């Protein structure tokens, strides 16, 4: 966030500043099930189980 | 940021305040709903204790635990944590009893807790706190309800309000306050309390809970601590369960 | 082409030697297991390391 | 670097502290003890000196420790202060204990056992101060001790230690005869102190001077400062003033 | 790295990497082994000279704690004196508090109670060594309860029962030769032939009573430390056997 | 960097402050002690550094823990001498408790001890010193020199040479020692000890410092007289 | 960063510790164990691992008292410091109250002593979770310590590596083994089903095999060889 230049942070150039954090817990686990359901997948998982490791 | 301010925890930044401090908090932030509502008449104690998986055991673990047999105490953020400056007011507690024998006051017991966590921020070979501890109960002077703040603030509530799901947590207890202008008895606070904190599960929705409710009341319990339980609670579960419904 | 090295004139039978098998000969032997896992089968490697291993 | 403390040792096993420790001696003025068969002569020099500063009051380089050993300072003063009083109550102790006074070994290994402890142990800072003791004892007569910031001693007939410690010493050296006559020890320790000296005119409160002579009021050690007007006499017999 | 700087810190292993490194004080230190058998544990060493004006005859590294324990240590040995002069009071306050021989296995575990002290406090045992110990010791001996017992005495974990172990630098290849030639069939004057033909494998110096020590705990001869001539003796009747083979 | 404190290890397992201890030995002056079949010889190099210098006050190298026990040392001068007396009060509190003149071996042990207690602590240093201690006891006949070295070990050795290039010295003290021959003779014993030290002094006749100690409690210093006629008789042969 | 992990009284920014999660990493390398329980019983299975096979095995469980007892998983020299201090707890309840001090009870002591160390600017943290068993009045009881401290009280679990196999089979099994009262031979038998599932690089054998029991009629007993022979 400080290598933004000074001609952009004058208004009317950006007027919304939206941040990504790094995933929460809850939203760990979401990621995961989605890369999971190219392969097969089974009842082992617990990808909120997997999330918290 | 760095350079002290929040590597150390009695260093002060620019800024007038410590960074350690809002970490504390935000930890708390971690930590799950709890409410204390006061009432005119009593006191009223419900928490959110989340089931994780259902190995777990009902109704054997709670952050309810009691100083004295009057002043009921809850905890929310870091749970051993919490564990301990209950178990520190206890010995302090203790002290009161021993030397002026006799109970302590709800206000004396807040002072007391707030010499604590301020200590534990006056030393660098000590952590601060990290939990937020609703309290209180009923004395001469009748019932009073203070809530803690990590930071080592309180102030008199008449609604407290903690963890999470606690924005919905604090509209619900001014909309108390405005349909009953005495915040409403409390047999029907305890019930007014499984309400909020199933609303506030709504912001916890991806697990399940475990509602454990305790009182203190003037002369619903005799003016005594114990937990509502049984057919009481059951109560609290029907009335709850409908009105999300 | 076609080197006049094996793995007699490498010492150790090592880790990093085991994985390096499963990039090149696994798949190229039977492309069929790791289409039906549903992973993309290995055949980038990046053997890095400190100068004379 | 590893000059973050005194338990810590660079690759070669020098430690810097002590480097430091006598650094300090040698930014604060000469200081000329010489031993003569006659007595042994203390002459210290003036770091300070501000035309509204007075030195009438107290000599601030020169302390007696006990009634027949006395000791010139060299080092910084608070430093120094701690010391002088660590070392006279030391020496009172034994008077105390034995009911005769301490023997100048003694004195002089106490103080640098204390110096090399704070080295040895803990946090405490090292105390860059060197004294060098003149005393008389019946073991070996007159004798003239100095104490490193390194935490021992070594015997002699002449050190200088102060500032200009290695023109002191060549000068003290050639001039020195195994005999050495205590009015001639007067004199060459002027002498010397003058050269050494930024200060060209080299005035009595620019100087701190004592004799100590066991051949002046003989069967009693007797340490004596001298007094401004008598400094001021010598200067003009060594032709300065 | 940076974990490694502290001894209360971890690793993101979850270990102490101040403790693991005390391993290769372990390993640095010559060579030691030890192999129990049904009649005694044989204890045999290394040892190195560079001038030969090194008295090798009153140099210490197979030791006595008691006179039926022993003990074999390889490690730095500054470390070792403190060690060994704990054990040797614990074998002592035994019989004090008793009037009978110690157990291997407690003796045992009473050395890692001392090897467990890493900084100061700590209940259930005060801790008054300051740095981590950079010493093991093969722990050998009788007690008729359990017999003849080898424990390999680790004060970066806990003690291990050994039924054959060689620790210090030549423990890698020793460790193979030892499970190929550890059996439930051995004999003692065929033990301590043994103990000589591995030492010889890993060692790149000459073989001799000089740079070499036997000792035993027969229960039944007491703990002896044997002779030069005896050692040399049994130097002899290896070379014999090899030569026809 | 591992070498900030005694409590805090290298990978290999070594607190540097030792081995730099080690280097601190070699800028104080050398120590040779060799024995004989019935003495030790503990001969020094001593410094003559300037004519005001003295000797009668100027430390010698040598001190006598008692008179039956003798000590050489190489190091910082400082750091030996709070050793020396804390070794000639331990010296004292053997016959205080036991009543009997010192062994030494409870000397080595012990005086390495007080080293091994500040090298086993993390907060303070331990000193940069390594000593010879040599003796005898009324009951046992046998000579007996033992080392310490500033990690708190203690050794014993028949013959050694520490301190200011030590390991040159060494060499030629190997040759001509035998384990099966010692020096028979008391002369013989001290010209070999000059001859040592010859190596390390390059010339200087007052700067050979020899002493020797003999069993029942014979303890003495030769006279700078003495210490010439060896020096004479050695360059003969030479 | 990662600048919060040089200390133990030093919050992160996101009000983590860095040094109570390292510890959770401890419990993973560590070695795995199984508790469960019945209203009437109470069993650890634990899985005795060896160094090598010249080393004959290292005991997971540690007699704590007659009522009592606990196993392992992670650092060894920190469950026993806190077995130290535990047993002490037993002997003190004993002494002065002439009572069997209730497992929960015993848990909250053992979770400030934790949590000192935790506070402290020195003191090492502990990086080993414990299962405690315990039978009073109040029955079977089973603990799961944490190496923050909390203590969470479940009809069953398992810790260690590869442990999550063997809660997937008790979840299933949870109704089935507590309604089975005043037939050890069952519950017995479903810890080692569970630690069966965990396996990778081992067998069973004998003498991998060590169960502790308590219960209604039953001594904190651990069992070994020729009694687990019947259960291999
Ligand atoms: N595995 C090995 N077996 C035998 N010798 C080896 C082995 N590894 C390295 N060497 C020796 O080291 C020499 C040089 O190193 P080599 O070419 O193997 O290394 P590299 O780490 O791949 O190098 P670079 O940084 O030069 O690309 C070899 O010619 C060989 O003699």
């Amino acid at each position: 966030v400080d290598v933004l230049d000074p001609a952009l942070l004058r208004s009317g150039r950006l007027d919304r500043k939206i941040e990504f954090p790094l995933p929460s817990e809850d939203s760990r686990a979401q990621i995961l099930q989605i890369h999971s359901r190219k392969m097969t997948t089974d009842d082992d998982i617990n990808w909120q189980e997997l999330a918290r490791s | 940021i760095g350079t002290g301010y929040d590597l150390s925890n009695s260093v002060f930044s620019p800024d007038g305040r410590n960074f350690q401090v809002e970490y504390a908090v935000k930890a708390v932030e971690n930590g799950t709903t709890s409410i204390g509502i006061k009432c005119n008449d009593g006191v009223v104690f419900a928490v959110e204790k989340l089931i994780t998986s259902k190995l777990l055991v009902p109704q054997k673990n709670v952050k309810i635990q009691v100083v004295d047999r009057h002043i009921g105490c809850v905890y929310s953020g870091l749970i051993p944590d919490g564990r301990h400056l209950v178990n520190r007011g206890r010995e302090e507690a203790a002290s009161f009893k021993k030397l002026y024998k006799t109970p302590i006051p709800i206000p004396a017991f807040a002072d007391r807790l707030g010499q604590y966590v301020q200590a534990h921020t006056l030393y660098n070979s000590v952590r601060p706190f990290g939990v937020s501890t609703i309290f209180g109960g009923v004395d001469k002077n009748g019932a009073h309800l203070y809530m803690l703040e990590p930071s080592g603030s309180y102030w008199g509530y008449k609604g407290a309000a903690t963890g999470k799901g606690r924005q919905s947590a604090k509209a619900e207890l001014e909309k108390l306050v405005d349909h009953h202008p005495e915040g409403l008895s409390a047999r029907e606070a305890v019930k007014q309390a499984a309400k909020i904190i199933y609303l506030a599960h709504e912001d916890n929705k991806e697990k399940d809970f475990e509602l454990e409710i305790s009182w203190c009341s003037l002369s619903e319990t005799n003016g005594l601590h114990k937990f509502v339980k049984g057919d009481l609670l059951q109560e609290a579960i029907d009335f709850a369960q409908k009105e999300i419904n | 082409e076609k080197p006049d090295v094996t793995y007699s004139d490498v010492g150790g039978c090592k880790d990093q030697i085991e994985k390096l098998r499963e990039v090149v000969e696994l798949p190229l032997l039977s492309p069929e297991r790791f289409a039906t896992l549903g992973i993309d089968p290995p055949k980038g490697i990046l053997l890095y390391g400190p100068p004379g291993t | 670097r590893y000059d973050s403390r005194t338990t810590i040792f660079s690759p070669e096993g020098r430690l810097y502290q002590v480097e430091y420790a006598l650094e300090s001696i040698s930014h604060a003025g000469t200081a000329i003890g010489i031993m003569a068969s006659d007595g042994i002569v203390l002459a210290a020099e003036r770091k300070v000196t501000s035309t509204l500063l007075e030195q009438d009051t107290s000599t601030e380089k020169l302390y007696k420790l006990n009634d027949k050993i006395a000791v010139a300072v060299a080092g910084l003063t608070a430093d120094a202060e701690i010391l002088i009083n660590t070392a006279r109550i030391h020496a009172q102790n034994y008077l105390k204990t034995y009911n005769e006074d301490i023997p100048v070994e003694i004195l002089v290994r106490r103080l640098s056992d204390i110096k090399q402890g704070y080295t040895q142990h803990g946090g405490l800072r090292p105390f860059g101060v060197s004294f060098i003791y003149a005393g008389y004892d019946d073991r070996y007569g007159y004798q003239l001790y100095t104490s490193n910031p390194s935490g021992n001693y070594t015997g002699w007939k002449a050190i200088s230690v102060g500032a200009n410690t290695s023109a002191a010493q060549t000068l003290l050296q050639m001039d020195y005869k195994d005999d050495m006559k205590v009015d001639d020890a007067i004199e060459l320790a002027l002498k010397t102190l003058s050269k050494t000296t930024d200060s060209s005119a080299l005035t009595y409160d620019r100087l701190e001077f004592a004799t100590i002579r066991k051949g002046a009021n003989d069967g009693e050690v007797y340490q004596k400062i001298f007094k401004p007007q008598e400094i001021k006499d010598i200067l003009v017999k060594t032709g300065i003033t | 790295s940076e974990y490694d700087r502290g001894v209360s810190t971890f690793s993101p292993e979850g270990r102490l990497f101040q403790v693991e490194y005390s391993l290769e004080a372990i390993k640095l230190g010559s060579t030691a082994i030890g192999i129990a058998t049904k009649e005694g544990v044989v204890l045999g060493v290394e040892k190195r000279a560079t001038s030969p004006l090194l008295e090798s005859d009153s140099i210490e590294k197979i030791v006595e704690i008691d006179r039926h324990i022993g003990c074999a240590m390889s490690g730095l040995t500054a470390d070792a004196r403190s060690m060994i002069e704990h054990a040797r009071t614990a074998a002592v306050t035994h019989n004090l508090y008793y009037d009978e021989d110690i157990n291997v296995e407690s003796l045992t575990q009473s050395v890692c109670d001392l090897a467990l002290r890493f900084g100061e406090g700590a209940s259930g045992e005060e801790r008054l060594m300051s740095r981590p110990f950079g010493v093991a010791l093969l722990i050998a001996g009788h007690d008729a309860d359990d017999g003849y017992q080898l424990f390999h005495a680790e004060p970066s974990g806990t003690f291990y029962r050994y039924n054959a172990k060689a620790i210090g630098s030549g423990s890698e290849g020793a460790q193979a030769e030892l499970l190929n030639e550890w059996h439930s069939s051995l004999t003692l004057k065929e033990a301590e032939l043994l103990v000589l033909k591995i030492l010889k494998q890993v060692m790149e110096e000459k073989l001799d009573e000089n740079n070499a020590q036997l000792s035993c705990i027969t229960k039944q001869d007491g703990f002896k430390i044997y002779d030069n001539e005896k050692t040399a003796e049994l130097i002899k009747e290896l070379k014999e056997k090899e030569a026809a083979e | 960097g591992y070498d900030r404190a005694l409590s805090i290890f290298s990978p290999d397992g070594h607190i540097f402050q030792v081995e730099y201890a080690l280097e601190a030995v070699k800028r104080g002056t050398c120590a040779v002690g060799v024995k004989g079949k019935n003495c030790v010889v503990l001969g020094c190099e001593r410094r003559s550094t300037l004519k005001l210098q003295d000797t009668r006050i100027t430390p010698s190298k040598v001190s006598k823990i008692d008179s039956h026990v003798v000590l050489s040392f190489s190091g910082l001068n400082a750091d030996s001498r709070i050793l020396i007396e804390k070794a000639r009060v331990e010296a004292q509190s053997h016959r205080l408790t036991l009543e009997d003149p010192v062994t030494v071996e409870y000397l080595t042990r012990y005086v390495a001890g007080v080293q091994q207690r500040y090298t086993q602590s993390g907060g303070v240093r331990p000193f940069g010193v390594s000593t010879l201690i040599a003796g005898f006891d009324p009951r046992d006949d046998e000579p007996k020199l033992y080392q310490t070295e500033p990690s708190g070990i203690y050794s014993s050795w028949s013959a050694q040479t520490i301190g200011r290039n030590s390991k040159t010295v060494r060499e030629f003290l190997e040759k001509n020692y035998d384990r099966k021959e010692p020096p028979a003779t008391v002369e013989e014993c001290v010209k070999l000890t000059v001859r040592s030290l010859l190596e390390v002094v390059q010339t200087g006749a007052k700067n050979i410092e020899i002493t020797v100690v003999k069993p029942d409690s014979d303890i003495v210093a030769l006279s700078s007289e003495e210490i010439n006629q060896y020096v004479t008789q050695i360059e003969q042969e030479k | 960063r990662n600048n919060y992990d040089g200390d133990t009284v030093t919050f992160s920014p996101t009000g983590r510790l860095f040094q109570v999660e390292y510890a959770l990493e401890a419990i993973k390398q560590g070695s795995v164990t199984v508790g469960l329980r019945s209203n009437t019983h109470a069993v650890l299975v634990a899985l005795k691992r060896n160094a090598d096979e010249l080393s004959s095995y290292q005991k997971k469980i540690i007699k704590c008292d007659e009522h009592m007892g606990l196993s392992l998983a992670g650092l060894a020299p920190d469950a026993r410091v806190l077995s130290n201090y535990l047993r002490q707890q037993c002997n003190y309840s004993s002494l002065v109250f002439n009572r069997k001090l209730a497992v929960e009870r015993a848990g909250h002591l053992l979770c400030d002593k934790a949590q000192k160390n935790t506070q402290s600017y020195g003191g090492r943290p502990y990086g080993v979770g414990l299962l405690i068993i315990g039978y009073d009045k109040s029955g079977a009881h089973l603990l799961e310590f944490q190496p923050s401290g909390n203590v969470t009280e479940l009809y069953g679990t398992a810790i260690g590596a590869r442990s999550q196999g063997a809660k997937t089979y008790l979840e299933r099994t949870l109704d089935t083994f507590i309604k089975i009262d005043g037939n050890p031979d069952e519950l017995i038998k479903a810890g080692v089903e569970a630690i069966s599932q965990s396996l990778r690089d081992e067998s069973l054998t004998v003498d991998n095999l060590s169960i502790a029991i308590v219960g209604k009629d039953t001594p904190f007993t651990i069992y070994d060889g020729e009694a687990v022979a019947k259960y291999i």
